[PDB]
């Protein structure tokens, strides 16, 4: 049992994520990384206006089969 | 003006009753989203000054932390030259609107006290008081009683 | 077939077409325009020469992965070396690819070591830590400096920084005192001329009259349409406090999923009950907590209340025409001036950008805008748009258009040029928006022809390119004298994070 995801950029193509709901925030970010060369620290993640932290799962936010992905720049300060 | 209104709130709960560690609590009579104060150390190397910080609140606040910046220098590895603090609880990352700057002044007086040399500013300085602790307080002993401002009665 | 120990990817490892190896200096990270800032401004450059813990991760330097990509080829190697019973006398070529990789790899571990020592006297590379944050060595000044598709913009924001990092901004426009450069550090001193000042002294005058900014939102259609069942009067209060809540919150919640679903598909799972962090919306929350409403609060109040509570802010730009309207009613202080100012100035110098990398024009737009009467009255154009309701960006286009020949432009913007300027601007600047500072950015093109490129997340210019100025030209490359060029020539300046092997 394992889903097909949909990651939004703002204004580029959507792209698909081969996961199942045990995987991290994270792992998403890094799988995207993967397809895209974008590092997760680069990465801010929206679903339904909902921000996910890196470290929850995929069941925490509620998240399976098909869901839409809102992907945007995150920027990096100390 | 919500940000507004939650900062009269949060005033009115400081002139009832109010922080000894914040002292000469002036606000911007038209906003209220820039605040100034004293904030009086309690240990070594700071127990002998006093500093003025400015609090900064976005309009977005409290969705939004507010800022601080220190306007009297200070010898510290997690202050700025320039006064900028990195705080945990300001940070976007953890902040929660329910925190009142009441708690936020709380954890300044805290990384004031007990330095943090994991993310510091200034890796200069966080290098001497990891090692060579006695010269630094020394350092700053001095920094303080120069640059510092003068403790309240 | 045989386990292959060499990665299809490395950091700041990209081989082209015609097997060459070309590594890749990163300035700053990011894609287009620079996201680092504040205490990580230098990170991508302090990690590729001395490698980074911070969060206390492990992260190597480009000298030490180029040994452990190395060491994956030397193995690579033996164990075909090993197999040659079966051995075609070739692998198809395999082998003859994965030995060049070798020998390039090589000779950019000779060269990282020849710039620590002997070409280091200057001490650009060795300048962490040593100046607060480090500033740009100089070999990166010079290839910023000559670059036709990568430029550092700075603005004016009302409380300014003394320093920039970028020495030669393609758009540069007057700036006030930094408090930082004050016998008391306790205020900017204002300059009273220049664009800066003119937009935020028009926006938010003397006279403190506020500016309105007249938009209907969809945000503010909802709300209307939520509110048409209310009456003026209405309130949360009696017993039935917590129940009249949860029926408002739940109009609410359906009108504006209504209205979110209409363009945005993605909005039909958004739910208004709990915060990011999970807490139930209520009236304890709301009032006690966050002291926010109360009983006598209208029902506009109690709205607006948990919209700001419980959505992501992403949710209301997706659905808006542009960053001009954030969705603020009006213009009521310097800060909110202040920031308009700045998304006025950030759109110039986009157009600034568009105009230079197109080769419309080599002009600093800045210059020209600071001169009056252009910056009292493009700032006096602006006042109007917000009040008529009017969009912002062709009104910048529009007083462009009318200067064109000043400007170092042989004809007007199309419509067409106006909108790739307009949809540049609304990314990169939506990208910077919360920006701890407004000082400067450096926006970057990698599809275009140029020494700037998009390599993993970094905006990095090429190895060689640095290397060579500056040691100066005192020492050649062998083997590598034309990679640098090579890479230019590539179909495109944007490159992928990947190596092809097989």
């Amino acid at each position: 049992g394992s889903m097909q995801i949909f990651v939004k950029t703002l204004t580029g193509k959507t792209i698909t994520l081969e996961v199942e709901p045990s995987d991290t925030i994270e792992n998403v970010k890094a799988k995207i990384q993967d397809k895209e060369g974008i590092p997760p620290d680069q990465q801010r993640l929206i679903f339904a206006g909902k921000q996910l932290e890196d470290g929850r799962t995929l069941s925490d936010y509620n998240i399976q089969k098909e869901s839409t992905l809102h992907l945007v720049l995150r920027l990096r300060g100390g | 003006m919500a940000a507004s209104r939650r900062l009269m709130k949060e005033l009115e709960e400081i002139r009832k009753c109010g922080m000894k560690n914040f002292r000469n609590i002036q606000v911007d009579e038209a906003n209220l989203l820039t605040w100034q104060g004293l904030i009086v150390p309690d240990n070594p190397p700071y127990d002998k000054g006093a500093f003025r910080i400015e609090i900064n609140f976005p309009a977005e606040y409290p969705f939004k932390p507010p800022k601080i910046t220190f306007k009297t220098k200070i010898y510290h590895p997690n202050i700025d030259e320039k006064g900028q603090v990195k705080l945990p609880v300001i940070s976007a990352e953890n902040w929660k609107p329910a925190t009142k700057t009441d708690q936020v002044i709380q954890s300044l007086i805290a990384l004031v006290n007990d330095p943090q040399p994991e993310h510091p500013l200034r890796a200069d300085l966080a290098e001497e008081y990891s090692k060579d602790r006695k010269k630094f307080c020394k350092n700053a002993e001095e920094f303080t009683k120069k640059y510092g401002e003068k403790r309240p009665v | 077939v045989i386990k292959f120990k060499e990665p299809e990817r490395c950091d700041y490892l990209y081989v082209d077409e015609n097997n060459k190896v070309h590594i890749l200096l990163p300035i700053v990270g990011g894609d287009e325009i620079g996201l680092d800032n504040t205490a990580q401004t230098a990170v991508e450059l302090i990690t590729f020469f001395y490698g980074s813990a911070h969060s206390g991760v492990t992260k190597y330097s480009a000298e030490h992965q180029l040994s452990e990509y190395k060491r994956q080829l030397e193995e690579d190697i033996k164990a075909i070396n090993s197999q040659k019973k079966i051995s075609p006398h070739a692998y198809d070529d395999l082998l003859k690819e994965k030995i060049e990789r070798l020998q390039q790899i090589e000779k950019y571990i000779e060269l990282i070591q020849v710039l620590k020592k002997q070409y280091d006297e200057q001490n650009d590379i060795r300048q962490l830590r040593t100046g607060g944050i480090p500033q740009l060595p100089s070999g990166v000044k010079e290839i910023i400096k000559s670059s036709e598709n990568a430029f550092a913009v700075r603005l004016s924001p009302y409380d300014n920084d003394k320093f920039t990092r970028f020495d030669d901004p393609l758009f540069n426009v007057k700036r006030n005192i930094s408090k930082y450069d004050t016998p008391s550090r306790q205020a900017p001193i204002p300059i009273y001329e220049g664009l800066g000042y003119r937009l935020r002294s028009t926006l938010f005058p003397e006279d403190k009259t506020p500016t309105p900014i007249n938009k209907k939102s969809l945000r503010d259609k909802v709300k209307s349409t939520v509110l048409s069942h209310y009456k003026d009067e209405d309130r949360i209060d009696g017993e039935k406090k917590d129940e009249k809540l949860n029926e408002l919150i739940t109009n609410l919640q359906n009108e504006l999923v209504k209205e979110l679903v209409k363009s945005d598909p993605q909005y039909s799972k958004l739910s208004l009950s709990k915060d990011p962090r999970g807490k139930e919306i209520n009236y304890d929350y709301l009032v006690n907590s966050l002291m926010l409403v109360d009983n006598d609060s209208e029902i506009g109040d109690w709205i607006d209340t948990i919209l700001d509570a419980t959505v992501d802010s992403t949710v209301w730009v997706a659905q808006a025409s542009s960053p001009f309207y954030d969705g603020a009613k009006e213009i009521s202080s310097d800060r909110d001036a202040d920031k308009i100012s700045i998304r006025v100035q950030y759109l110039l110098a986009e157009a600034n950008i568009y105009c230079k990398t197109n080769k419309l024009s080599d002009a600093n737009f800045g210059e020209f805008f600071d001169k009056e009467p252009h910056a009292t009255e493009i700032a006096k154009r602006v006042k109007e748009g917000f009040t008529q309701g009017a969009d912002i960006e062709p009104i910048i286009y529009d007083y462009i258009n009318s200067n064109h020949a000043e400007l170092g432009l042989k004809s007007p913007l199309t419509g067409k040029q106006q909108q790739e300027i307009t949809d540049k601007f609304t990314k990169h600047y939506n990208t910077i928006k919360e920006s701890p500072h407004f000082d400067e950015f450096f926006v970057a093109d990698p599809d275009k022809k140029g020494n700037i490129f998009s390599h993993q997340g970094r905006i990095s210019c090429h190895f060689l390119d640095f290397f060579t100025r500056q040691t100066k030209g005192k020492h050649p490359l062998g083997d590598l004298a034309s990679h640098q060029e090579a890479l230019q020539e590539g179909t495109s300046n944007r490159l992928h994070h990947k190596n092809e092997v097989v």
